[PDB]
Parts: C-alpha cells; structure tokens; sequence
C-alpha cells in the first residue's frame, strides 16, 4: 500500500498567566523543534538486593522519579 | 538489639547485634557473703587464698 504519514497530533502550551501557544501550527510564531526527551514514560528507579552468597538478586521496590523534559522552540 | 534500616538510596535491611557469653560475668556480683541475706553481710569482704584457678 501507498500512504502519507501525517499524524493528527496537536501540542499546545497554557502559560502561568493563561496565555496560549500552539506549538504545532505556530500562530504565535513559536513551534516545537526537532529534539524532545521526556514525553512518553516518566523515569523510574528500580531497587534490587543481593540474596547473600547465592545466584541473582531480589526486587525491593520501584519509584517514579520527576519528569525532566528537554525540548527546543523555534521562534520566527 | 536489632536495627531495621531504610537508607535514602532505597536499601532496606536488618542488622542484629550480639554480645558474647562472657557478658554473663559482668551481670554477676561477688557478694561479701553469698550464703546470707543482703540485709546482713558479714564478713564484710569475700576473701579467698589459694591456687588462682581454684
């Protein structure tokens, strides 16, 4: 089959004063740039312990960390 | 005693601390007269002469 991949994805920011930015269409002259880390799953720390002098390790706990999100905006 | 410790990096463990059986001799007192009431202790010192082991 033949197909253009043009996703429906809309990205908007609402600021601390209630002003808005469309980062997809750029009607405020601002666009999200080609580098994003920290969308999708948040970071997790998983903790394990040694079972004494025996094979492997045992699961203790896991914790979701803060989401550190790194991106750029292109400003015309 | 025993400690249950949770560290800031997430390790949880138990530590148990023991004293050797020698510690009994620190919780035993040599009475001036073992055979009498503590209300009446004569002679005033326990004193014994002999070979050190005995």
């Amino acid at each position: 089959a033949s197909r253009l991949l043009d996703p429906d994805t809309l990205v908007e920011l609402e600021g601390v004063n209630g002003e808005w930015f469309d980062l997809t269409n750029g009607t405020e002259g601002i666009y999200l740039a080609t580098e994003v880390t920290g969308l999708l799953d948040p970071p997790v720390k998983a903790t394990y312990e040694e079972p004494g002098n025996f094979p492997g390790a045992r699961y203790l706990n896991h914790r979701v960390l803060r989401r550190d999100l790194v991106f750029g905006v292109e400003i015309l | 005693h025993y400690d249950i410790v949770r560290t800031k990096e997430g390790d949880v463990y138990m530590e148990v601390v023991f004293k050797h059986d020698y510690e009994e001799l620190k919780h035993i007192y040599v009475w001036a007269n073992p055979f009498l009431r503590p209300e009446f202790q004569f002679p005033k010192l326990w004193v014994m002469f002999g070979p050190a082991k005995w």
